[PDB]
């Protein structure tokens, strides 16, 4: 049962040096046939697999090209620990870094491996985000309805959560009575490293006269919980 | 190495077969391509390694066939539980290694047209220095859509982002919000803001508007 398990500060400053680690559980450093090879894979927010660099057996060192020698990685043997270094990291470093388990076949004498050639077991990564905030608990603004906000009978309401950090935040409506309709979005990553997400519900459009919109928002890192009235626009 | 993979989009049903594309830049061995799954909020997953072995607990339904410049990952027929993003890999002799951008396969349905809404800057975040506007497109399939923000006489370029939700689990739709952030100086230079939404269920696009300070 090979197992990898991440750790290591995911909340850095710009051109802060990145310091991950990774735990081997259930194999060796060099594997039974000296195949074992140990890459860090990231996947930056709503974007693919992007390589970053990799140690072999034989504590030799790969990494992208793409991103210099900003990248350095190491291994405590008596540990069977990895360590990821990334060094003056921009708001493009910012991604889910995979710690994982590669395999390619070196001795000529040993039978084609399992996964030969291929990444079979990913660690659960470990979120990392660049930004120079600190943890700041969001502003909950009105998306307020309006005849600019109605299609057909329906009209479109919500609550724009911006300029906190980090994630997580949660939202609902009328403390969890308003489900049908709601839309809450995926939130993205603004150019000052502050996280905006908009949640949203579509209401028939009398209704704003009779009944009132609530959205709870709840910041958890910064301990920020907003109960927002959004109120229909009359003009 | 660049590998190209097609469609961006696969639209399917269970029952039916997907072939999933991934072509090469270059000439490769069978030995070096590999292909994952991945599902939101979830690392990948490896399904197939050189080419055409499946991976341990990868089910039959899921086959690799190809050569040279042209291999496929091929479900037989799709199960409830195969609809995610698939990338193909270089899994060369030595590194660097490289990835495709992907293929999403999504549950297919009927074409549902977008509700198209926008929302002025609250009075709240003006005083304070910044003005967003929010265009949302509520309930629509397929995915592709296109969001065009217009300030005045200009297209807007650079100073926008969008986030679209997963696939809906009551009517397999899709939902997307785009976010026109400006300073509250240069948000006061200008009166029409307007939202031109295309998609493939409305006749024509549809742009909603707003007159800054007007109503
Ligand atoms: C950025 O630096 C400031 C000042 O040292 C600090 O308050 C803030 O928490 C830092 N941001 C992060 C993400 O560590």
């Amino acid at each position: 049962q090979v197992q990898l398990q991440q750790w290591g500060a995911g909340l850095l400053n710009s051109s802060e040096t990145l310091s991950l680690t990774c735990a081997i559980y259930g194999e060796s450093f060099t594997g039974s046939w000296n195949d074992q090879l140990w890459n860090w894979i990231r996947q930056p927010p709503g974007k693919g697999l992007e390589w970053i660099g990799e140690i072999d057996h034989s504590e030799n060192r790969r990494y992208q090209p793409s991103l210099k020698g900003r990248v350095t990685i190491s291994v405590d043997r008596s540990k069977n620990q990895i360590s990821l270094k990334m060094r003056a990291v921009s708001v493009a470093d910012t991604a889910v870094y995979y710690c994982v388990r590669g395999r390619r076949a070196t001795q000529w004498w040993a039978v084609e491996p399992p996964a030969n050639y291929g990444f079979d077991v990913w660690g659960q990564g470990t979120p990392v985000s660049v930004s120079s905030a600190s943890t700041k608990g969001p502003s909950v603004f009105p998306l307020a309805p309006s005849s600019k906000s109605t299609s057909g009978g329906t009209a479109a309401l919500g609550c724009l959560v911006k300029d906190y950090f980090p994630e997580p935040v949660t939202v609902s409506w009328n403390s969890g009575a308003l489900t049908s309709g709601v839309h809450t979005f995926p939130a993205v990553l603004q150019s000052s490293g502050l996280y905006s997400l908009s949640s949203v519900v579509t209401v028939p459009s009398s209704s704003l006269g009779t009944q009132t919109y609530i959205c709870n928002v709840n910041h958890k890192p910064s301990n920020t919980k907003v109960d927002k009235r959004v109120e229909p626009k009359s003009c | 190495i660049v590998l190209t993979q097609s469609p961006g989009t696969l639209s399917l049903s269970p029952g039916d077969r997907a072939t999933l594309s991934c072509r090469a830049s270059q000439t490769i061995a069978s030995t070096y391509v590999a292909w994952y799954q991945q599902k939101p909020g979830q690392a990948p997953r490896l399904l197939l390694h050189q080419g055409y072995n499946r991976a341990t607990g990868v089910p039959d339904r899921f086959s690799g066939s190809g050569s040279g410049t042209a291999y496929s990952l091929t479900i037989s027929s799709l199960e409830p539980d195969d609809f995610a993003v698939y990338y193909c890999q270089h899994f060369g002799t030595s590194p660097p290694y490289s990835f495709g951008q992907g293929t999403k396969v999504d549950i297919k349905r009927t074409v549902a047209a977008p509700s198209v809404f926008i929302f002025p800057p609250s009075d709240e975040q003006l005083k304070s220095g910044t003005a967003s506007v929010v265009c949302l497109l509520n309930n629509f399939y397929p995915r592709e859509a296109k969001v065009q923000w217009k300030v005045d006489n200009a297209l807007q370029s650079g100073n926008s982002q969008e986030s679209v939700t997963e696939q809906d689990s009551k009517d397999s739709t899709y939902s997307l919000s785009s976010t026109l952030t400006l300073s509250k100086a240069d948000y006061e230079k200008h009166k029409v803001y307007a939202c031109e939404v295309t998609h493939q269920g409305l006749s024509s696009p549809v742009t909603k508007s707003f007159n800054r300070g007007e109503c």
